[PDB]
């Protein structure tokens, strides 16, 4: 066969959409605006004694997601005074959707885990927060003939 | 061979499954019959029926 | 010792010995009322349990 | 969406005011003047058996604060006495406050960690002074227009 376009429009970073409470957010830096992972596989294997495989499903779903963002912009300020109100008074947990373009999105509730580093030097330095996440699978949701293909797999 | 203990847990790890142990030790074991099989037995003293 | 010494160790025995009143009458209530009872849900709650 | 300009004026590294005791410090070195960094996440997950995330906050609020200095500077004399009289006497807590540009700042109480190493070689070394502070919660203060941003979060 020959070369193909993937898609039919480009990829574009700006049309990546980052809602924190109900806003969006504004201030990535670098070459890497957010970063969604996992804490655990899947299913783990366990091996038998006459070569039976047994497969276990997991069933926590937790994972966290690294903000990018420039000492410069002020959601690090939102992001600390939350921060504090949080340790305050308890309330911790805020909404948080990513809305990606020609790729999974994510539709969840989170919250802050760490707080990064600051470093101040000659140039313009870089924060990473990172976020949890309750439940971090990924929806194609915008990703048209989806329903189809899904009941085009065969399997026994 | 009888059972004499197992355990049952349902940890963090390996979800949607449970862990089981086994213990086994062996048995030293020692009506209609036919008559020809039959042979003298004893109830001791018996009472009103 | 002094006189006004005596209503201190009469706090110590009135503070103590109504503390246990509390905690022993609070269990007397319990072992009492026979139309309660307490179920704990370890697990499955999510799954058929509801 | 076009591009924007963050700010208005330029981070300036010589803006930033760093204050051990009451006074200013001056010495810094190389292209990294100070980093903070916590010691410990602000939230630990546990999963459970049956779907359930279970956090916890931390009550513990301790950090490191790296300073990098010249060997000719006399902040090293200073530091070293102050350690010594700190070992003979017993006082060792003294006030620290970072007045950050366009980035956040920190105000505490900090003490003498670790001392760094000499190395006389062909250059001119550098020594890195490890600064434990009380509480390591940045905060926005110069920055405006947090309060109302604060209120503006949704979340349940």
């Amino acid at each position: 066969n020959q070369s193909k376009i993937l898609t039919l429009q480009a990829y574009d970073p700006a049309k990546v959409l980052v809602f924190i409470g109900g806003q969006r957010v504004s201030g990535f830096a670098a070459d890497t605006k957010i970063v969604i992972t996992r804490n655990n596989d899947n299913i783990s294997v366990h091996a038998g004694v006459d070569g039976e495989i047994s497969n276990a499903l997991s069933r926590d779903n937790t994972g966290v997601m690294t903000l990018s963002l420039q000492n410069t912009a002020k959601w690090n300020g939102y992001l600390a005074q939350w921060q504090r109100q949080a340790n305050v008074t308890g309330l911790i947990y805020l909404p948080v959707q990513v809305e990606g373009s020609q790729g999974l999105s994510l539709n969840t509730i989170g919250w802050i885990q760490k707080q990064p580093d600051l470093s101040y030097g000659t140039e313009v330095g870089q924060m990473d927060w990172e976020i949890g996440v309750l439940d971090a699978w990924l929806s194609p949701d915008q990703i048209q003939g989806i329903a189809a293909g899904i009941t085009g797999l065969l399997g026994l | 061979y009888v059972i004499t203990s197992f355990q049952v847990d349902r940890s963090s790890e390996a979800g949607s499954s449970i862990n089981v142990q086994v213990t086994l030790e062996e048995f030293r074991f020692k009506r209609t019959s036919d008559p020809k099989k039959a042979k003298n037995a004893n109830t001791g003293t018996k009472q009103t029926a | 010792i002094s006189p006004a010494q005596q209503a201190q160790a009469d706090k110590r025995a009135r503070d103590a010995a109504a503390a246990k009143r509390k905690q022993d009458t609070e269990v007397s209530n319990a072992k009492s009322r026979e139309d309660i009872q307490y179920t704990m849900f370890v697990s499955g709650l999510r799954r058929g349990r509801l």
